[PDB]
């Protein structure tokens, strides 16, 4: 993973507090692939891998 | 760069293992 | 196919291809890949599954592939070997300087013995006259092995495969 | 003349101790010391006396009834009928086992056979007499029998068989006295541990030296017939074990047969891993590993790579050996002594692939004309190779290095090397591609002549004539064969033999 | 006098795409599975020429040999053929059965013919 | 012939290993010999497998 | 496997000694054909034109051996009886047209036609006039001149071979006047079933005597070894209308002269050759044997050392007799670019 915190906008820049609430709700608003192929009906496999019969999985069933 | 001599290998056989080990020294 | 008109199932298209892969005579993957292109314009669903499955069949059935190409050689050699049956100073240099020379080594040595055994054991291709049943050489079995091995004048300790220590077991 | 342990051999007078104390003892009390024999020390004579005797008695000799007849009567003695229908050498190994039990430590003239200090003594010359065959297995003993005990025992366990062995009452009280010492001793329950641990170690180590001559004996007799590979799959043995206890029984045979033992065998056992692994390492530096060879698009992206590389995998060979195909180039001892060894190394960087040999063949060329006679033919002689290579808008592309480089190519790149004795040859293929950008990978497994044809595979003649190559219509073909064609024709101005009557 | 097919295009990119240094392999398969070819004395020695060389023949080239010793009527070649084939364990096709079955039966060769049908 | 760039996929990487530690960054070494001085000169993105 | 350094020992003994591993063993046949006719041509012209006698007097009298030193029969130091003047001291005529043919061969890279040849050969010829008349148009002669079209492309089959060397020996056989040279079929076909001799020793065929006895063509039973003969095709019926023809002439006053040694003889020659050449297990002892025979030494060299080069490749022939082979460096460079070109021909 990686992070990127920016604490310029708010009054007090230095606040631990701050930077571990962005970060917890960061993570908290991430969805798993799981559940991302869950919402669009699709497998999970099928969204992060580079095989060519995948393909038909991006298609309209016909 | 010293090698390991391990001499420290040669100190386990000065325990008496014919006490527990009923004669380990010899062909078993 | 042809006389009863029925359409294959897709795990029939796969034990087929898995067949062929395993199969190690020449062709076996042209095949493989007919089938699979068969499966393709027949509408066959195809898997990544499936795919990885047939990269990991190749690669372990080249292994079988290997033992037959070896065996050709092999058969080609016995016959060779046949055909010329049937047909029938050391410490010093050219220019006549005496040169040096090692030392004999220990008769006793285990060295020597194998030099020795190697020197005056029958000969690679009269172990076994004809070859294995599918395109492989034999002594793959075991009785083959504890037969190669007494010709050679050995006797195997490891007669039977379940007498190998088999440390795959070991648990601690 | 013969020396063996009954007739300990003279050892040299500056040689190092085994034994930590012995280090540490005083130069005039080693001075003190006498040359004896190995038996007059008070433990070598016990040993002499109870457990060498009874190992000699199962040799044949007269005496032997004498004594296992009074033995069987002890033995009788102690376990009334019972033990009758015992067998001789039974009675022998029990007698053994109970006079290795009952040895004491303690002092000499009192009852105790020997000390510890001439236990110590006898202990540290026997690990002197050693050679490195002996220190070998004097490990190996360790390691079966002595390493499973350490691993499974406590310290507390190690310190209370010290003051066993040392035998001291007082120590032993002091020991016994502590109630946490009492407490802290191992169970007897997971003591059993042991054993299954000795008996794994013992199995690994039977593996080694029970199926390394038998392995060692198939893949040096028919190696074409028996690879490591097959020699695994049948013993259910790791492959990468296998070749391992290849190596090292060979190397151990050369080493304690004292010849300089044959280096090319890692290398003709590992020789993807050699090129794979081996590498110069600087001091300090850490380095990495490259996972893939270079930057390229995975076969699973598309229907026609995955079928050129199924393809390409069944003319590959899972693993390539000495004697397989791609190795015939080597006819003679000279070329297999020159290939596996002090030059493999170059010998497989020189071309990726494998192919029927290493390099390409040298032609040397012709000096052109020189008018000014013998005046200048010293001049092209020097000191030096002098290797020129061809440059220019049609040569230097390192897209078409293998196409520049075909021999078979009209629009070759040319090469040339003037030797210090003004010949004029052409370069080989290794000083070829040293002007294009290096290449530093190699492939163990694809072989050419093995490739698919027939099925799936056949190469048309109507393909290669839809560009329809036709002399009337284009006449360069025409004019590169005139230009090649020779031209003494021309002076001449139909060809016949002359007539002679 | 030539090579069928010259280097440049024809072979497939799975294998190199005309490695140079097996251009007498490429020779060789092409003579091998070359359709307008009716000697089957060639096909012999072809096939001894490739076993020599480490070629690796599949039923193609049986295939392509049997239909050359058909019309010489040549039963024991094709008996010979049969038996290598079953020495190496390659699978002959049902052409290839097919031909070696016609040459013996035009060579009246009935035994052979009932022999070849009950294996396969 | 189109796809892709070689068809091997079984490439035995035969150079020297990457230097992890202590990682330089640069490596303009003045050579004598070296013929492709000019495309070893200037920055390059490294970004391999690794 | 090493021994020390002293007496300060050459690394290599000559120039393509490391080189022949750098081809194919198709390859490497292909350039033993060419390089095992050079050195024997060049082992056997030292005793060019001796008989059966003078080379058993000649080895008997050399009869001082040093157990290192080569047969002395072979690169015999004999006085010249000949003094040629600046090529033939060291090969022969046949030889000379060998090696133009060759070089043509390199330059072409692939099949060419005989015309660019022709002109090369007709000014040798010019050249040495006693050469051209003592062996033109001779089954010798013209097989030796075309023992080496097989190179060109060794897959090739016996009918492709024969069909392009017919254009060849069509002009070898060519007199200049009307002298109308008889037996032109009969040279034709013994050239033509000794070519298939050597495709097949090319193509390393079993037994390749035996199957070019087989596939050899007909009338040619008599020029292969008696035990095979009875393999060769029976005489043609069309051969036999031809040899009538040739006989109703009635003209006995009429006698060819180019044609000097006899046909009948040649094929004496050729199947002595054939014989030593099947019964040799090595390329020094064949060639021994093939001078030890007398009469055209040179010309019994260029055809058994071919052969046993065209068996056992470039590596078995000797490389002390090939670095004593006069011009070694060019006839093996020509050699390897032929072996280098035949298999892809820039033509096609």
């Amino acid at each position: 993973a990686g992070c990127r915190i920016n604490l310029k906008a708010t009054n007090n820049p230095k606040s631990p507090t701050h930077t571990v609430e962005g970060v917890f709700e960061a993570v908290k608003a991430l969805r798993s692939v799981s559940e991302i192929a869950a919402s669009r009906g699709k497998v999970p496999h099928s969204l992060i891998y580079n095989i060519y019969p995948y393909l038909e999985e991006i298609r309209r069933r016909k | 760069n010293e090698a390991e001599k391990h001499h420290d290998l040669h100190m386990f056989y000065t325990l008496a293992w014919w006490k527990l080990g009923e004669g380990i020294f010899g062909v078993d | 196919i042809l006389k009863k008109d029925l359409s294959p199932s897709r795990r029939t298209y796969h034990c087929m291809i898995f067949m062929h892969l395993s199969s190690g005579e020449e062709g076996g993957t042209a095949r493989a890949l007919r089938y699979l292109e068969a499966m393709e314009r027949a509408g066959i669903q195809v898997r990544p599954s499936l795919l990885k499955k047939i990269v990991r069949v190749n690669n372990a059935a080249g292994y079988k592939r290997d033992m037959k190409r070896r065996a050709r050689r092999i058969m080609q050699a016995r016959e060779e070997y046949l055909a010329r049956k049937e047909e029938g100073r050391a410490d010093v240099d050219a220019e006549g300087n005496s040169i040096l020379e090692p030392l004999a080594v220990s008769p006793t040595s285990t060295l020597a013995w194998w030099e020795k055994w190697k020197r005056e054991t029958v000969s690679k291709h009269e172990l076994f006259t004809e070859e294995g049943a599918d395109g492989t050489p034999k002594g793959e079995t075991f009785e083959e092995k504890n037969e190669a091995l007494r010709m050679m004048g050995i006797t195997s300790s490891f007669q039977t495969k379940d007498l190998v220590p088999q440390p795959d077991r070991q648990k601690l | 003349p013969q020396w063996d342990l009954w007739q300990s051999r003279p050892r040299s007078e500056d040689m190092d101790e085994a034994l930590q104390p012995f280090m540490d003892m005083p130069k005039s009390l080693k001075d003190r010391r006498y040359d004896i024999p190995w038996w007059a020390n008070p433990f070598g004579a016990w040993y002499l006396q109870n457990i060498l005797s009874l190992e000699l008695l199962k040799l044949k000799s007269k005496t032997n009834a004498e004594k296992i007849a009074t033995y069987r009567s002890y033995m009788r003695s102690l376990a009334s009928g019972k033990d009758n229908t015992m067998s001789d050498d039974d009675v022998i190994r029990n007698i053994i086992k109970e006079r290795w039990k009952t040895l004491e430590f303690g002092d000499r003239n009192a009852g105790y056979p020997c000390t510890f200090g001439d236990y110590i003594q006898f202990l540290n010359e026997w690990f002197k007499s050693l050679d490195e065959e002996g220190m070998q297995r004097l490990r190996e003993h360790f390691d079966r029998r002595i390493r499973p005990l350490l691993a499974v025992m406590s310290p507390v366990d190690i310190l209370w068989l010290e003051a066993l062995t040392q035998n001291s009452p007082h120590n032993k009280e002091q020991l016994q006295r502590k109630i946490a010492f009492q407490t802290s001793l191992g169970t007897p329950e997971f003591f059993d541990m042991s054993k299954r641990l000795r008996y794994e170690i013992n199995e690994d180590y039977k593996v080694r030296d029970e199926l390394g001559p038998e392995l060692f004996a198939l893949w040096s007799k028919a190696p074409e017939r028996w690879p490591p590979e097959r020699l695994s799959k049948m013993y259910g043995l790791d492959f990468t074990l296998v070749r391992k206890i290849l190596v090292w029984h060979h190397f151990k045979a050369c080493y304690d047969a004292c010849v300089e033992p044959d280096w090319s065998l890692p290398k003709r056992l590992f020789a993807l891993e050699w090129i794979r692994d081996v590498r110069a390492r600087k001091h300090g530096l850490f380095y990495g590993k490259m996972r893939f060879a270079e930057q390229k698009i995975t076969f699973y992206s598309d229907r026609f790579l995955f079928r050129d590389l199924v393809n390409r995998r069944e003319a590959s060979y899972a693993n390539v050996w000495e004697m397989d195909d791609p190795y015939r180039f080597l006819q003679t001892e000279q070329d297999y002594e020159d290939y596996w060894g002090d030059n493999y190394d170059v010998y497989r960087r020189m071309f990726p692939e494998m192919i029927g040999r290493t390099g390409e063949p040298v032609q040397q060329y012709g000096q052109m004309p020189i008018w000014a006679g013998p005046h200048r033919q010293h001049a092209n002689k020097s000191e030096h190779n002098w290797m020129f290579a061809e440059i220019g808008v049609n040569v230097g592309h390192e897209a078409l290095k293998k196409l520049e480089l075909d021999p078979t190519n009209e629009k070759r790149r040319r090469f040339v090397i003037r030797q210090p004795d003004g010949t004029l040859r052409s370069a080989k293929m290794s000083e070829m591609r040293a002007w294009y950008w290096k290449e530093e990978w190699a492939d163990f497994r694809f072989w050419a002549p093995q490739m698919e044809w027939g099925i799936e595979n056949t190469p048309s003649q109507e393909q290669y004539q839809e560009h329809v190559p036709d002399t009337t219509d284009a006449d360069f073909r025409k004019q590169r064969r005139i230009q090649s064609r020779p031209v003494k024709w021309f002076y001449e101005s139909e060809v016949r033999w002359p007539d002679v009557i | 006098m030539h090579p069928r097919l010259s280097g440049q295009g024809v072979f497939p990119r799975y294998g190199g795409g005309w490695m140079h240094q097996f251009g007498h392999v490429y020779a060789l398969q092409q003579e091998l599975l070359n359709a307008e070819a009716n000697n089957w004395f060639r096909a012999m020695e072809l096939w001894h020429t490739a076993r020599h060389e480490g070629v690796a023949m599949n039923v193609s080239h049986y295939t392509n040999i049997l239909r050359q010793c058909v019309p010489p009527t040549a039963w024991e070649a094709s008996l010979m053929v049969l038996k290598q084939m079953r020495r190496e364990n390659i699978r002959p096709d049902v052409v290839g059965v097919g031909c070696a079955l016609a040459a013996c039966a035009d060579a009246n060769r009935s035994e052979e013919v009932e022999k070849v049908f009950s294996c396969f | 012939y189109a796809r892709g760039q070689h068809p091997s996929y079984d490439m035995v990487y035969a150079g020297p290993m990457p230097e992890i530690f202590p990682m330089r960054r640069d490596f303009r070494k003045p050579t004598r010999w070296d013929f492709h001085d000019i495309e070893k000169q200037g920055k390059y993105r490294t970004s391999g497998p690794y | 496997v090493a021994k020390l350094q002293h007496n300060s020992a050459p690394t290599t003994l000559n120039f393509y000694e490391k080189s022949f591993q750098q081809l194919s063993d198709v390859q490497q046949r292909q350039t033993g054909l060419l390089i095992g006719a050079a050195v024997g041509d060049a082992a056997a012209r030292a005793l060019d034109g001796y008989t059966a006698e003078e080379v058993a007097a000649v080895a008997a009298e050399s009869g001082s051996l040093q157990d290192e030193d080569e047969d002395p029969v072979v690169f015999a130091s004999v006085t010249p009886r000949e003094h040629k003047s600046g090529l033939l001291r060291h090969h022969s005529y046949t030889f000379y047209l060998f090696s133009q043919l060759l070089r043509v061969m390199a330059t072409s890279r692939g099949d060419f036609p005989v015309q660019y040849v022709k002109n090369e050969w007709v000014a040798t010829a010019r050249a040495h006039p006693d050469c051209f008349v003592r062996e033109h148009a001779s089954l010798l002669h013209v097989l030796c001149i075309t023992m080496q079209l097989p190179v060109i492309y060794p897959w090739a089959d016996d009918s492709t071979l024969r069909e392009y060397a017919s254009g060849f020996l069509e002009f070898l056989t060519e007199t200049p006047a009307e002298q109308a040279v008889a037996s032109r079929e009969d040279v034709y076909a013994y050239t033509n079933s000794v070519l298939g001799v050597a495709l097949r020793c090319l193509q390393s065929n079993p037994d390749p005597y035996r199957n070019a006895a087989f596939m050899a063509a007909p009338g040619t039973a008599h020029v292969f070894p008696d035990d095979l003969a009875l393999y060769c095709p029976p005489a043609l019926v069309g051969s036999s209308h031809s040899r009538t023809e040739e006989l109703s002439e009635t003209d006995s006053e009429t006698v060819p002269l180019f044609p000097a040694r006899l046909l009948e003889s040649d094929v004496r020659v050729v199947r002595e050759c054939l014989v030593v050449a099947r019964g040799a297990a090595s390329f020094a002892e064949g060639i021994k044997a093939a001078i030890h025979l007398g009469g055209p030494v040179c010309q019994r060299s260029l055809i058994v050392g071919a052969l046993l080069g065209a068996r056992m490749g470039v590596r078995r022939i000797p490389i002390s007799w090939l670095s004593a082979t006069y011009d070694h460096v060019p006839l093996v460079t020509l050699a390897l670019q032929v072996a280098q070109w035949s298999w892809n021909p820039p033509h096609h």
